[PDB]
């Protein structure tokens, strides 16, 4: 992964060494290069996962969340220029590199074929994130924010690196490869338990679990737009991509450990689409949906079946897209009336059509409209925890007809109704949001008409 | 006719022949310990590098 890896660190000196009003223009631009050439991951096998070298490999579970993360970076880039024009130019760079030096890390991460790798990259995106949270966000409690992610990932995740360690000294290595032909069932004992749950809780607060998610509506409603983004789109992926990866070891004890995980995420993804409808900002909003979305992903990929497995990966890349297209839209309205209550402003299809449309769109394609690859996932889940259990489709119905709700109560609050009288500064949808909006729908959209590129390494 | 002897010649250090054989361990001391192996062969590189964690080198 060494022709990706290069153009990433030579993106570093491209935003240094450019001109005052050139740095985003060149950075868009080779970062879009660099979004070409990544179509080369796509040489897959049905038998062989694609192997690199000794160190680095990619299977087709990475290749999409490698496609999405490279595609991603220059969608902050565009994004995030408009609340930056009025900075200092060391200050910009400052933020683009910091950009790509987390683009680099989440590279590093998905790839790395042996496991403390993974966990040395997983860990080196906590620097960067909170440094561009904590930095460049807007209100006081950016802070706190950073704080609450930071140690909510660290003290679920040092146990994780002893439980880590200790299997290399056991099993022998931490390479994945080895570890699918070296694995052994791991018995009934107090030992495994706790093993279980060093290994799994580090990913399940990252991913987020109900209880563990309070970390998640703070560090995204102080965040800029592009940390938003990367917050919402890859960063909670981390989690079920290590899941992916760790329950290959976890056997044969996680038939009867992970009930109550199942059960926190059911109830979790009940009681926040019920948050959702009682939710007073747009931002708050978003965020309490992507932690019911990724209780469901975690369900899914705890009672470990096949099609559980394609539901699951359909399901992250899908909320990763529409949940950076509802950030987008919402720091867009947040510019133009500068301030984050979602009642504040009403009657924006008056007068702003287009992004009405952008709006429709967005919320069509979250409470899982056909033939979106987000009621792919969704479906697949569905069908998989009703071969679970005959009682899931009740709790997965219901999160269905409120997830519905929430969406139409949001789009109906933000767009429809009567305008607003005293706010007189809606200005006309710039090229540049409108490009950003269709560059998050037309792959979302398109990926429809070929499905079979994201439907994990077991398709 | 005994002559006294002059100064400095009674500390002067002899050499006596006698017929008692040599006491081979007069410290009775017990048979010594093995010596730990010494370390032999030529040195060759390292295999596969460091072999620590993800290190090819
Ligand atoms: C997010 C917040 C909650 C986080 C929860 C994280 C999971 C909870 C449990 C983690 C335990 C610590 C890592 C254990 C890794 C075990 C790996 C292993 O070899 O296990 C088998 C080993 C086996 O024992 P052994 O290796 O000594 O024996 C050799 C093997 N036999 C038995 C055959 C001779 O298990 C242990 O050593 C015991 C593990 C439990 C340790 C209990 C102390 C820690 C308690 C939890 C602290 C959690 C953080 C608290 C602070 C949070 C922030 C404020």
């Amino acid at each position: 992964m060494l022709k990706y890896i290069i153009p990433t660190m030579m993106l570093m000196p491209l935003t240094w060494l450019s001109k005052n009003s050139m740095i985003w223009i060149n950075t868009t631009l080779h970062s879009l290069l660099i979004s070409l050439t990544s179509l080369l991951l796509l040489n897959q096998f049905g038998d062989n996962s694609l192997n690199f070298s000794l160190t680095f490999f990619s299977d087709s579970l990475s290749t999409p969340l490698l496609i999405l993360t490279m595609w991603l970076l220059p969608l902050m880039l565009m994004a995030s220029q408009h609340h930056l024009s009025k900075e200092n130019l060391a200050r910009k760079k400052l933020f683009i590199s910091m950009l790509i030096l987390l683009q680099l890390f989440l590279i590093m991460t998905f790839t790395a074929t042996e496991l403390i790798f993974f966990y040395i990259m997983f860990e080196a995106t906590l620097v960067p994130t909170l440094i561009i949270i904590t930095r460049w966000g807007n209100q006081t409690e950016r802070l706190n924010a950073g704080l609450y992610f930071l140690f909510y990932t660290l003290a679920g995740s040092l146990p994780l690196l002893v439980a880590l360690i200790y299997i290399q000294n056991t099993m022998g290595s931490l390479n994945f490869l080895i570890l699918q032909y070296w694995v052994q069932p791991m018995p009934n004992s107090w030992s495994n338990t706790f093993m279980w749950l060093a290994c799994m809780m580090a990913f399940m607060v990252k991913m987020p679990l109900y209880g563990l998610h309070l970390w998640l509506p703070k560090a995204h409603v102080e965040a800029p737009i592009a940390g938003s983004m990367v917050l919402a789109a890859i960063l909670l992926k981390l989690g079920g991509y290590g899941m992916m990866r760790i329950t290959l070891l976890l056997n044969p004890i996680t038939d009867f450990m992970a009930y109550p995980f199942i059960m926190l995420s059911l109830w979790g993804m009940i009681m926040t689409s019920s948050i959702c409808l009682r939710q007073t900002d747009l931002k708050s909003l978003i965020a309490y949906s992507s932690v019911s979305h990724m209780a469901l992903v975690i369900v899914a990929i705890l009672i470990q079946t096949p099609w559980s497995y394609m539901g699951a990966t359909a399901l992250m890349i899908a909320h990763g897209l529409t949940s950076s297209m509802l950030f987008c839209l919402a720091n867009s309205n947040y510019e133009r009336v500068h301030s984050r209550t979602m009642i504040l402003a009403r009657g924006l299809q008056t007068l702003l059509p287009l992004m009405a449309a952008w709006w429709l769109l967005a919320s069509l394609t979250n409470l899982a409209l056909p033939p979106s690859i987000n009621l792919i996932g969704e479906l697949f889940v569905v069908m998989s925890t009703f071969s679970w259990s005959n009682i899931t489709i009740i709790l997965m119905g219901l999160n269905m007809v409120i997830t519905a709700l929430y969406s139409l109560y949001m789009l109906i609050t933000t767009q429809r109704g009567k305008h607003t009288h005293h706010i007189n500064n809606i200005l006309p949808s710039f090229t540049r949001e409108n490009a950003l909006m269709s560059l998050h729908m037309l792959p979302l959209l398109l990926l429809s008409l070929n499905p079979k590129i994201i439907l994990g390494p077991l398709y | 006719g005994w002559v006294r002897p002059d100064l400095g010649e009674l500390s002067k250090v002899t050499k006596v022949k006698t017929d008692r054989p040599l006491p081979e361990n007069p410290y009775h001391s017990r048979a010594r310990p093995e010596p730990n192996p010494e370390v032999e062969g030529d040195l060759k590189p390292a295999r596969h590098g460091s072999r620590l964690f993800f290190w090819t080198m």
